[PDB]
């Protein structure tokens, strides 16, 4: 551990076992900083159209999506499920955050 | 040169003859061999089985490949099917070669 050892190691790969099949993805992010830290409430501007009238909070906070396939999924790796398989569910994941580098 | 594997020993061939079956010799002796037999045929049903063993596609190409698919366009006859009369027909002919491995 320390500034010198590096946390994590790049992992991108899809092995395909038998019945199941692992995929990883690793990926670059960087975080800016929203609303210069601090909670706001937004809502729709004077009105429009009684449909679009909403009420919220906007956080400072900021988060990791993955919901798409083809984060996991490469075309090809797409087209070997697809075309040789009835069907498939997920099973279990992993998540993990790594090499975190702040700067001013 | 046409295709295929050489083999040194190939699966060796089957033959296979009906025994002939004499038809009413006459009854005083005769050297001469039979130019009469009964007319039969015989029939019945073969079973090959072969063991293939493969090599598993591992690669890392990012696009898609090339595959071999049936055009999804209707048609009169589909391909690969029998006919009205029951003629099993073969479209066109499939070559081996889609999959891409880097030279």
């Amino acid at each position: 551990d320390g500034v010198g050892n590096s946390s994590g190691n790049w992992h991108c790969d899809s092995t395909w076992m038998g019945d199941r099949v692992i995929t990883t993805s690793t990926r670059t992010w960087a975080l800016p900083t929203y609303n210069n830290h601090l909670y706001k409430q937004i809502s729709s501007q004077s009105g429009a159209s009684n449909d679009n009238h909403y009420f919220g909070y906007s956080t400072p906070w900021g988060y990791f999506d993955f919901n798409r396939f083809h984060c996991h999924f490469s075309p090809r790796d797409w087209q070997r499920l697809i075309n040789n398989n009835w069907g498939f569910r997920p099973k279990r994941l992993s998540f993990k955050l790594f090499n975190i580098q702040v700067k001013e | 040169l046409m295709g295929g594997f050489g083999l040194k020993h190939p699966p060796p061939q089957i033959l296979i003859k009906n025994t002939p079956v004499p038809a009413n010799p006459s009854t005083t002796f005769s050297a001469a061999k039979f130019a009469s037999f009964i007319t039969q045929y015989s029939t019945g049903q073969v079973s090959v089985e072969i063991e293939w063993e493969l090599q598993k596609e591992n690669s890392k190409r990012w696009n898609p490949e090339i595959q071999y698919t049936s055009n999804y366009n209707k048609s009169v006859n589909v391909d690969f099917t029998v006919d009205t009369n029951g003629v099993y027909s073969e479209p066109r002919p499939i070559g081996t070669r889609y999959l891409t491995r880097n030279l």
